Formats: structure tokens, C-alpha cells, sequence
């Protein structure tokens, strides 16, 4: 399996790189190395590549990125009639799409950091480069705030987040995993980076997120979520058990309703949680 | 040239000193007239030069008064109009007449917004109803004063504590005979147990569905969310702005504190700190429905109007 | 310090014994070994013994038991005029009070276990003998239910609770410390044993309790609290920071409001959270 080896080589070469962007790069490399002059024959190989990537990586981000890449390939196949020009058109469009996606973290950084006030108290979940990027953009604009980071009991990455953020010389405090209702009264705003955004506006994320969002509702604190465009997935979990079991594995994942989420931050803007439904039904699966 | 400069400077000074003119519709009309007057007597080769010129004058107009963003979002609307016209003419000399007729039909749309709100007001008022209203605006006053032409209902007018503006609205609604009851802003939760629905207006609708309005309506919306009564914001489309709430902390317009604590109080005025914010912030979760001239919209739909009237490039102006 | 040695000998001889009952036994032993014929002279020595017990044991239960024992000694001093008969009367009354307190766990067991339905899903916090007693009384009445136990990240006692409960042969599952909002939809009722009950009806307990009670309010599950009479303390924390710092030490303690608590279970009965105020102002500090 050269696809899993190329995905591991793309994800292990840069520790500050996401997994969904490496999955999209692996799918573009597989589409470049396929060279099959068939409409459904390329779609079946793409679906096999997405299934092989989802069998290795148990994240929702790679599955949503594969679904968006399959919708993009279907749009490129429905736009152009002949396949010979459509292959090069899809290759150039995928290169431009990867170029637009690679600059989205700068968009989150310069778009979301204006919400943090001076002397504020940020509450932060486990390690993600989006929250670290928006926090270094906040301290790049000469802002002072106290950060409370969740220790992230399954994989000790909130401790890794605090170790990466203390080298940035900011006041960072590791709080206990069962203490997000204790420090909700002192944290005036909470920013939690998500790894998957469902259609109605809720987020699929790590297991300690949703209860904190419940603590964001009984204590009326604004629950802010930073997530890029490739983390949009056309799913609707009704309860915490309606998420697929391939993303669960002591669960590693949960679901947060859009009623408990105040605002979303994507490269298309600072947007209401009702807007991801608009983008997902304007993208048409 | 000279006439343009003195009219622009007079506009900047009358926006800097006080409220001139009074209502938002006539100042939106004179802002659109100022924009058409500054585009008919200039020279430009590319549309980006006129874009930067309108951007500089809009930066000056928001520097004149930051809390009054009607001129800013109308400058942004003209910017999106010239952007879509350059986009539909790019895919070269007839653009100016297109922007003039676009500003003309925008003025026709702006002249008939209150009559459209009054036309769609009939499906929101039933007989033997009670109505709560804070502050004063001609939109909700005209709303109630024509909705009482075929319905019999009651209007509770709560006055505003900085400026008692509910009194002229109460004596204007009582001339139409709507059985209005004047009270303070102090018994709102003492009267919220009987209020069926709350018809209010606003000063500025934000991008996330939130709104700034006259002060005391965040408390009123908290009481309406506590009693689960529907909140109806009758606001036109020129009060819609992309300015986010947490943006440089210049949200409220603070005015002189003599209306709160007078100057004849004594020696205690030195050791006291009296603030008077005339505007207040209401989150979108306490809003149920907005009413504009095109109809009713959810607070979870305002972003689409933000995608239909404004461009995300012109948010910084 | 013979008082701390006697307290350690009373607490270490029985692992299924609480700390507040050992503190009350140590206070009765100190009152028996004092032999000081003075009203205020015995009260100062009792206050010194309570301060020495609270300096060693950082729990709220020993402080509330010391406060109730000091109120009992003040009642015995105000009842009898002469001190020579009042010393023996207080000794006999303390012996009868310890006899009444020692049978209170049987009262909780036979009084609270009727609320658990068949085929139910109990959610349980860290290790306490009250919840284990009511669960063994529930399985003594031939009831079947699934137990979800919090792992208790600071001191691994929820794992010890599951190890003590799996020898009882009941279906017990260790859930994650950040997953009490994930399993709230399947747990129809939640029972959390407390270590301190404040006057208004809230409870002072381990750090993972209160947020779960928040999850008991947004998901309308009945939050049941089992606590005995010696855990009543005359304090009023307004927020999570108004608890005293001597009970905090990464905090180890929180506070749960009485609005998020459905029912209380004491030896005086199954009682509304407003009733502990009645007992505390009928006891008069």
C-alpha cells in the first residue's frame, strides 16, 4: 500500500501539519498516479483510497476531507464532458485548492484574534495548531491574557500544548480534566478547536469538549469554535451515540449541539453555526 | 471640488457634533445623495481607484462617529454595488450610468421600507393582545398605529432612563387609540409575566444576528427569553452592519452624565463615577425574528443577508 | 501529639471507616482524657483539638464533625449548670451519639435503595462507602442495573470502586473522567456521594461532581446525593472560589448548588435540599 506510506511520509515530515491536508495531498497524488481514463473507474479508485485512509487514520477530519475531495472530483467530472482535458483541469484545480487551503490558518489567525480582550481568561482544550496559531496571533498584537489548558487525559497533548505555549512566554496553567466546571466562572470566554463540524452547526471533537459546552450554557460563557473548511462533514448525530463507531475508537470523541456554540471561525468568515448548513447544501454533498 | 469639499465637511461636522438629521431614513437618503454627488464629478480609469476613494471617505465618515455605522454600511453597500457591476462588466465606459441607476433603485427601495413593514405587519398582531416596546422609533410606532386600524390590542410603553423618549411615542400611539400604558423601565420583569410578545426596534444589527439598540433592551430581551415570549425586531436593511461585537471595544456611545446625575447634586460629584451608555448589546439567542421590508427572517439567517448586501473584503473599510 | 496518633490509629484500623467518625471518636477520647473542670477551658482545648485535626486531615467532613461536636458540647454545657455531672452526662450523650451515628449507614442502605429501578443505569462518582453500601443493599433486594463509575483522575479510587464492585459481581464500567456528558443520555439516574453539605442544600465534594450536576440539569436527569448527618457544615460558598482554601489542597474540591440537586438521603429521611437549612438552624450553629 503506497498510499498509506505516502500519507505517513506527508504527516510525519511536518509535526505542525494537520492530517486532513495530508489526506487531501495523498488523494491528489493518487489521482495523479492513477491515469485511468474512466469516470466511474476513477471514482471507485478514489473511494478505495478514502476507505484505505479511513482504515488507517481513525479521525473524522480525513473522512470529511475525502468526502469534499470526492465531491470536488464529481464537480470536475460533471463540468467537463471529455476526460482528457478534465484530468489536467482537476489536477490544476486541486493544486489551487491546496494552495487556498494552505493559507487558511493565516486567515483564522488574522480573523479570529480580534475577539480576545486584554486581561482575559481563555479556556483551551487539547493540542491543535489552530488554537495555537490564533493565540500566537493574539500575542503578536500585544495582548495579555491567562490561559487555562485542559490536561487531555487520553493522549497527554494539553500538557504538550502548555509546553509549546510556555516557550511562547504566556501565562499558561494546566487545569484538571474534571475541573472545567470549576474554572468556568473565571474564564470569561472559551475557545475550543474542533476536528469535525457536522451540518447543523455542532462539532465532533475530543471527549472533554461537549460537557464544557454544557458548562458554557449553564454559566452563559461564549463558546467559540475554530475550524477550517475541510472539517465539514455531511452527518447528523442525534445523540452522543449516533456518531459512527469508526470515529470512536473509553471513547475518544463526542458531539456538541449547535445550541451550545456561540460562533464559528472559518476562512469564509466569522460565521453563525447555521451557516455551515448553507455551505454544505450549496456544495450539494 | 469646492462644493463637494464643503458638503463633505459639513456632513462630517453634523455627524460629529450631534444627531443631524433626526431619523435614520433621511440621513440614509442624504448619504446616498452624497455618494452619488461624489461619483458624478470625479475622474477615474479603473474601478479600484474609485474603490479606494470611497474607502478613504468611508474611513473618514466612521472616524467622525464610530457608533453611527449607517453611513459606513451604506458606503459598504455602494462598494458591493460597484464590485458586482465591475464583475458583470469584466466577464468599461457605461459603468457610471449603471451605478447611478443602481443608487436610484436603491433609493426607491429605501423610500418604501416602512410601508412594506406596515404591509407585512398584519400577520403578527392579533386582537386583544399586549405589546411591549422600549425606546422610540418611527418604524414600530407606524407598525402599531396602522396595525390598530383593524385590530384592538394594548401597547405597553416603557420609558428610557437616560432620555425619556418613550413619552412622545406614547402620546403618538394614544392619538390613534391603541390603549397604551406608560411605565418605567424598572418594572419590566414585574410586567413580563403578562406580556405576550415584544415588538421593538434597534439601531444596528450586527453580523452574527446580534444587535445594538437603545439601552435597557438587553435586560428586556433577557426577561423575554426567561418568559419565552417572542421578540420581534422591526428593523430596515440600512441598519444592517458587519461590525462584530468584540472589535476594539468601541461598542457603546457614552454621552454626558447630567441626565443620570444632575450638576446640582453637590460635593459628591467629585468622588463618584457616573457613566451613561445610550446603547446596549443583545445577543442573537434572545432574538426570535427580524422584520425587514422583504419579510421576516431568523437570527440564524442574517449572515445570508451579510452575503447578499455586503462583501467580506470591505469589512475593514 | 497523641490526638493525631489516636486519629490515625482509629482511621487505619478499619479501611471501611469514614474520617469524620474517627474525628468524633478522637474528640470524645480527648474530652475523656482532658478532665478539666472548666467551661471555657474545655472549649479552648476542644477548639485546639479541632484545629489540630483540621491541620492534618484536609477534608471538610472532619471539620463539620468537629463543629457539630462543639455545638453538642455547648448544648451539654448550657443544659446542666454544674460541671461535675455535666461531664458524665456529655460522655454518655457522646457514646449514645456515636451509637446512633454508627447505625446510620444501615439507615441509608434500607432507606435509599428503593429508588433504583430494575434495568437502570447508575452513574457513580469516586469511592465512598455510602454509595457502595446503598448499591450492595440494592443488589441484596434482587435488582439488576448497569453502573458507570468515574475514574477519579486525582486519586485513582473510582478504579478502586470498580475493583471493589466487580467482586460483588455487578456490571461495572469505568468511564473516562471527561465523559460524564457523553453517558448522561444513557444514565437515567445519577447517585453521587458527598463529603460535605452546606446550609442551602448544595454539596461540597470532589472536583468532578459539580459539572456532572450541570450535566444533570441540561439533560434533566435526577441528581441524587447520599450524605450522613455529620457532613452538615454551616458555610455558604457563593461561587466555586468562596470555599475555604484549607479544603482545596489542581483543586481537589468543588461546590454544587442546591438547584442542580434533586434529593438528599440522610438518616432523618429522604429529604428536600431545603431541609438541611431547617436542621442547621434548628441546631443553631
Amino acid at each position: 500500500k503506497e498510499l498509506i506510506e505516502y500519507f505517513k511520509s506527508q504527516m510525519k515530515e511536518d509535526p505542525d501539519m494537520a492530517s486532513a491536508v495530508a489526506a487531501i495531498r495523498t488523494l491528489l497524488e493518487f489521482l495523479k498516479r492513477d491515469k485511468g481514463e474512466t469516470i466511474q473507474g476513477l471514482r471507485a479508485n478514489l473511494t478505495s483510497a478514502i476507505e484505505t485512509l479511513c482504515g488507517v487514520d481513525s479521525s473524522v477530519a480525513v473522512s470529511s476531507g475525502g468526502e469534499l475531495f470526492l465531491r470536488f472530483i464529481s464537480l470536475a467530472s460533471l463540468e467537463y464532458s471529455d476526460y482528457s482535458k478534465c484530468k489536467k483541469i482537476m489536477i490544476e484545480r486541486g493544486e489551487l485548492f491546496l494552495r487556498r487551503i494552505s493559507l487558511s490558518r493565516n486567515k483564522i489567525a488574522d480573523l479570529c484574534h480580534t475577539f480576545i480582550k486584554d486581561g482575559a481568561t481563555i479556556l483551551t482544550h487539547a493540542y491543535s495548531r489552530v488554537v495555537l496559531r490564533v493565540l500566537e496571533a493574539a500575542v503578536a498584537a500585544k495582548k495579555r491574557f491567562s490561559v487555562y489548558v485542559t490536561e487531555s487525559q487520553p493522549d497527554l497533548s494539553g500538557k504538550k500544548m502548555a509546553k509549546a505555549l510556555c516557550h511562547l512566554n504566556v501565562p499558561v496553567t494546566v487545569v484538571l480534566d474534571a475541573a472545567v466546571g470549576y474554572i468556568m466562572e473565571k474564564a470569561d470566554l472559551v475557545i475550543v478547536g474542533a476536528e469535525g463540524v457536522v451540518e447543523n452547526g455542532g462539532i465532533i471533537n475530543k471527549i472533554g469538549t461537549n460537557q464544557m459546552a454544557v458548562c458554557a450554557k449553564a454559566q452563559n460563557k461564549p463558546f467559540y469554535v475554530v475550524a477550517e473548511s475541510f472539517k465539514f462533514v455531511r452527518l447528523f448525530p442525534l445523540n452522543q451515540q449516533d456518531v459512527p463507531d469508526k470515529f470512536k475508537y473509553h471513547p475518544w470523541v463526542d458531539y456538541t449541539a449547535p445550541s451550545l456554540i456561540t460562533l464559528l471561525f472559518t476562512d469564509l468568515g466569522v460565521l453563525t453555526p447555521s451557516a455551515v448548513s448553507d455551505e454544505l447544501i450549496k456544495l450539494y454533498l | 471640488g469646492s462644493e463637494l469639499s464643503e458638503r463633505i465637511e459639513s456632513f462630517v461636522e453634523t455627524l460629529k457634533r450631534g444627531g443631524g438629521p433626526r431619523s435614520s431614513e433621511e440621513m440614509a437618503r442624504e448619504t446616498l445623495g452624497l455618494l452619488r454627488q461624489i461619483i458624478t464629478d470625479h475622474r477615474w480609469s479603473n474601478a479600484g481607484e474609485l474603490m479606494e476613494l470611497i474607502r478613504r471617505e468611508g474611513r473618514r465618515m466612521t472616524a467622525a462617529q464610530p457608533s453611527e455605522t449607517t453611513v459606513g454600511n451604506m458606503v459598504r453597500r455602494v462598494l458591493k454595488i460597484i464590485r458586482e457591476e465591475y464583475g458583470r462588466l469584466h466577464g468599461y465606459a457605461q459603468l457610471q450610468s449603471n451605478i447611478i441607476e443602481a443608487i436610484n433603485e436603491l433609493l426607491v427601495e429605501l423610500e418604501g421600507t416602512m410601508e412594506n413593514i406596515a404591509a407585512q405587519a398584519l400577520e403578527h398582531i392579533h386582537s386583544n393582545e399586549v405589546i411591549m416596546t422600549i425606546g422610540f422609533s418611527r418604524t414600530v410606532e407606524a407598525f402599531l398605529k396602522e396595525a390598530a386600524r383593524k385590530r384592538k390590542f394594548h401597547v405597553i410603553v416603557a420609558e428610557c432612563a437616560p432620555f425619556c423618549q418613550g413619552h412622545e411615542m406614547a402620546v403618538n400611539l394614544s392619538k390613534a387609540g391603541i390603549e397604551t400604558t406608560v411605565m418605567t423601565d424598572a418594572a419590566i420583569f414585574a410586567v413580563m409575566s403578562r406580556v405576550n410578545k415584544v415588538i421593538i426596534g434597534t439601531k444596528t444589527i450586527l453580523a452574527n444576528g446580534a444587535l445594538r439598540a437603545v439601552t435597557g433592551t438587553h435586560t428586556l430581551a433577557l426577561a423575554a427569553k426567561h418568559h419565552s415570549t417572542p421578540l420581534i425586531v422591526c428593523a430596515p436593511m440600512f441598519k444592517l452592519s458587519p461590525q462584530f461585537p468584540n472589535e476594539e471595544d468601541s461598542f457603546h456611545k457614552f454621552v454626558a452624565p447630567e441626565e443620570v446625575l444632575p450638576f446640582t447634586e453637590g460635593d459628591i460629584l467629585e468622588k463618584v463615577s457616573v457613566h451613561c451608555p445610550v446603547f446596549d448589546y443583545v445577543p442573537p439567542e434572545l432574538i426570535t425574528l427580524f422584520i425587514s421590508n422583504i419579510g421576516g427572517n431568523a437570527p440564524s439567517y442574517i449572515y445570508r443577508l451579510m452575503s447578499e448586501l455586503y462583501h467580506p473584503d470591505d469589512h475593514v473599510l
